DNA sequence: AATAATAGTTTTTAGTTTATTAG
DNA sequence: TAATAAACTAAAAACTATTATTAT
């Protein structure tokens, strides 16, 4: 019960259609706002993992993904769900080159 | 040799159907 | 040993085609449309792997490569597909032959030395093996005139050299089929045309030859034997996949899922189990493999049978035909042709252990002796070899209550068997086919051109006995000696 | 649907061992009876299982008929088996200290059986034999038996330590004398294809053919 | 810098779902 | 109607393509 302080967005495609529907799950039952990653508001913006930050700009249609987010693994935020923890972002950012 | 199928040569030239035959 | 097979077709260009045969009927650039759909379906159905090119001669203008005088290709040594259907269908009845004609060239002189000149150059280019190779022609000239016959006699020249080549001629009347008026010097420079038109569908052929087998007699002995598939279903064209409008298929990325994390399962994650009462007992795909490891590949042979001792009722698997064969161990087809020539105690069963793919138990089968009965047209019915039938296991059973219950009266008996002796049948293997696949393949050709349904109708496996019945004589329900009617 | 089975098992000390090349009716039955019941659990027929033990040290059955009902011990009551049970039989069943009588046990199944017809109604059962034939009993309770059978018709299955047809003892052929009368009196023909034995059923099914898979 | 193991697309095959006859 | 044609996903081997790896 702590993804509340992710502003999150789990991603429909690419995300596998059981993984994202868990992950909003995981999110509305943790108090986790959900806020859409094409405007500010979102405290992370979860996406795909092999996806990097051009690929972020073509699959959201946009230069430059909206402020105030950051970016990073949902492997790690499933490590912190099942240990029922958070744990840092750093070590699983997805990556941005740009 | 003959009664050879045309389309590959070694495989059989078979007859159509015929259908079930009353005697 | 695959090869292939290269068959290239010819027409002239001079109205004799072009004409309506005087009559109304098709035209013999008609028929010969009508006969190149049936070869162009024929080898869609069957392989398609063999390429076909259309080249046509005696015409106004020049598109073969090489640009000699009154030859024009249109197309290039390929398998038939549905473009090239469509692109050779657009060009039939008058209309289709005006405007092939205006685009192709209304008809001009033939030069054989130049035709026979780019059938060797073209024919060169071929990339493969080829099994066979053939050039079927239709044309109405009895023997060459409009050539000299310094042309003739060159031709002539060339066409022995194609015949030692190995590539033969075929031809059939136009004038008037039967009798004899055509080839009566093409008979030196050497119906049916029903045959090369529509007469054959759903054909299909193998030229492969299944594995050597290792029998395993005893410990000291084995032989090599080749193994045939020789009966099994001929199967559904794939799904194949493909796109809404872009047609493009798509690929998988189908892998089970787990709560715990956003990945996969791992093969490990994976795990295998099953519910026994109050038991999830645990396992692996791995565990599971291993347990169905009994012997190796081949066959066990538990020992001969007796074949005088055998039964009918049990059923099993369609049979293998098993062959002799001489392949990596000596003295094996030596042997082999004994156990064939007697009758009295060398058609006894093989009782037999067989297993036949690596990691597989050993399922028993038995050996019939099926004789080459090559047939007297030397067509080796039940080729030479061996009938292998597999045997029982006790799960080949559920019950059955006893139903022994009657021996009727003798009145009974005659009256059925004037019945069935009116119906007998030569039972003639070939004369149905598969009406749902081949309903299958009708609607691919209506997806295919334009028809809503090209073809609408079984193979025969309809009931045509609503007609045999007054055929037998409706009598059958005159010797319905029975007080009450099974059916109300 | 039902098919009531029990388990009345001859246990004893000299028979719970045997000379060499004949295995023991005691170990025998027991190995026999468990691939019959594991194949059956595999299967999970519908039956339940009660088991009643005769050899063994004292009588501790619900009814000793007087002492007549010679050191018949109950264990099971009538219920699904389960793996733990199995195992606990495979384990801690062991030479009993002396012999006693089977159709003490029988007639004690078929009382409970008929009791307990409750829960799921009663259908086609099928019992069989576990006697080596090499103890000391008596010859005659086959009345009563018979009388039972005749008003039952409860399917049979005999078995023995020999699946050579001489090698039976004195005590074997009296034995092998009453069972026959009985079986020939219950199934006939039947009664003889049901003659085997506890090493003929470590290899053969055909022990328990009373139960059919119909169509 | 000479042969001699194997290799590697193609083709059935068969214990898994999949809908439709099923305590 | 709580099994069953019929399909249906995975799946070795088969018939070739080769291919190297000890052959000067």
């Amino acid at each position: 019960e702590w993804l509340s302080s992710l502003r999150a967005h789990v991603v429909r495609t690419g995300i596998g259609r059981a993984r994202a529907e868990l992950f909003e799950k995981q999110i509305v039952q943790h108090g986790g706002q959900l806020c859409p990653a094409q405007g500010p508001g979102v405290t992370h913006i979860v996406v795909d993992e092999g996806m990097d930050y051009e690929r972020a700009l073509r699959l959201l249609r946009l230069p430059q993904l909206p402020p105030g987010a950051q970016l990073v693994k949902s492997a790690w935020l499933s490590l912190c769900l099942q240990e029922r923890r958070l744990v840092d972002v750093a070590g699983f950012s997805i990556f941005i080159p740009s | 040799c003959p009664g050879e199928s045309l389309i590959n040569p070694g495989f059989k030239s078979k007859k159509p159907a015929g259908g079930v035959d009353f005697d | 040993y695959s090869g292939r097979d290269s068959l290239i077709f010819l027409v002239d260009a001079s109205k004799a085609m072009f004409e309506s045969q005087s009559e109304d009927e098709l035209t013999p650039f008609d028929m010969s449309i009508q006969c190149i759909q049936s070869v162009y379906i024929s080898k869609i159905i069957s392989s398609d792997r063999d390429l076909l090119a259309v080249v046509f001669y005696g015409t106004e203008k020049d598109k073969n490569s090489v640009n000699f005088k009154n030859i024009y290709v249109l197309q290039e040594l390929d398998n038939p597909g549905a473009k090239r259907i469509l692109e050779l269908d657009q060009f039939k009845g008058q209309q289709g032959q005006k405007r092939f004609q205006d685009m192709m060239g209304h008809g001009s002189d033939y030069s054989l030395s130049e035709v026979l000149w780019v059938c060797a150059n073209l024919f060169s280019d071929v990339q493969f093996k080829m099994s066979h190779k053939r050039i079927m022609l239709f044309t109405n000239e009895d023997n060459p005139h409009g050539n000299d016959s310094a042309k003739a006699s060159r031709a002539r020249t060339k066409a022995g050299d194609l015949r030692d080549t190995g590539i033969f001629l075929d031809l059939m009347h136009l004038k008037k089929p039967g009798g004899f008026d055509i080839s009566l010097f093409y008979r030196d420079i050497i119906s049916k045309l029903e045959d090369l038109l529509r007469k054959v569908r759903a054909k299909e052929t193998r030229k492969r030859a299944l594995s050597r087998l290792k029998l395993k007699l005893n410990k000291d002995i084995v032989i090599s034997v080749g193994i045939y598939n020789l009966v099994q279903k001929a199967l559904k064209p794939p799904p194949i996949k493909l796109y809404r409008e872009t047609n493009e298929p798509v690929k998988t990325k189908t892998r089970t899922f787990n709560t715990s994390t956003g990945g996969l399962l791992l093969p490990s994650d994976t795990k295998r189990s099953q519910i026994y009462g109050s038991r999830q007992i645990i396992l692996e795909k791995e565990e599971t493999e291993e347990l169905k490891r009994f012997d190796d590949p081949g066959l066990m042979l538990m020992g001969f049978k007796p074949l005088v001792l055998l039964k009918k009722h049990h059923y099993l698997r369609p049979s293998l035909f098993v062959y002799p064969e001489e392949s990596l161990v000596i003295g094996s087809s030596t042997l082999f042709s004994a156990l064939l020539i007697k009758c009295l105690e060398k058609e006894v069963a093989a009782l037999c252990r067989y297993t036949p793919r690596r990691n597989i138990p050993p399922y028993f089968v038995a050996l019939v002796p099926q004789e080459e009965e090559l047939d007297d047209q030397k067509i080796q019915v039940t080729p030479p070899g061996f009938q292998l039938v597999f045997l029982p296991f006790a799960d080949d059973k559920r019950k059955m209550p006893f139903t022994e219950k009657i021996m009727a009266t003798p009145e009974q008996v005659g009256k059925m068997k004037a019945i069935v002796e009116k119906l007998r049948f030569t039972y003639r293997s070939d004369s149905f086919e598969n009406p749902v696949l081949q309903q299958h393949f009708r609607n691919l050709e209506a997806l295919a051109l334009d028809l809503m349904e090209p073809e609408q109708a079984v193979d025969l496996t309809l009931p045509k006995v609503e007609a045999m019945n007054k055929r037998l004589g409706s009598l059958v329900d005159e010797f319905k000696e029975l007080v009450y009617p099974p059916d109300y | 649907n039902k098919a009531a089975v029990v388990l009345c098992m001859d246990v004893g000390f000299t028979m719970s061992n045997s000379i060499p090349g004949i295995e023991s009716p005691f170990e025998q039955a027991k190995k026999v009876i468990t691939m019959f019941v594991q194949r059956q659990v595999f299967a999970e027929n519908k039956d339940e299982i009660a088991l009643v033990l005769f050899g063994t040290d004292g009588t501790d059955n619900p009814l000793s008929g007087g002492d007549q009902y010679q050191n018949i011990t109950v264990h099971r009551h009538l219920m699904l088996p389960d793996f733990d049970l199995l195992e606990d039989i495979e384990s801690k069943i062991q030479p009993g200290s002396q012999q006693a009588d089977f159709l003490d046990a029988l007639i004690v199944s078929m009382d409970v059986i008929q009791h307990e017809t409750i829960g799921k109604k009663f259908e086609k059962r099928h019992i069989e034999i576990f006697t080596d034939l090499s103890s000391r009993f008596s010859k005659s309770q086959l009345d009563i038996i018979i009388h039972s059978l005749k008003k039952c018709d409860i399917s049979l299955q005999f078995f023995l330590p020999f699946s050579p047809l001489k090698g039976i003892t004195e005590q074997q052929k009296e034995g092998l004398e009453i069972v026959k009368m009985v079986m020939i009196s219950l199934e006939g023909e039947d009664g003889l294809d049901e003659i085997y034995s506890f090493s003929e059923s470590l290899r053969k099914l055909c022990v328990f053919k009373k139960i059919e898979r119909h169509s």
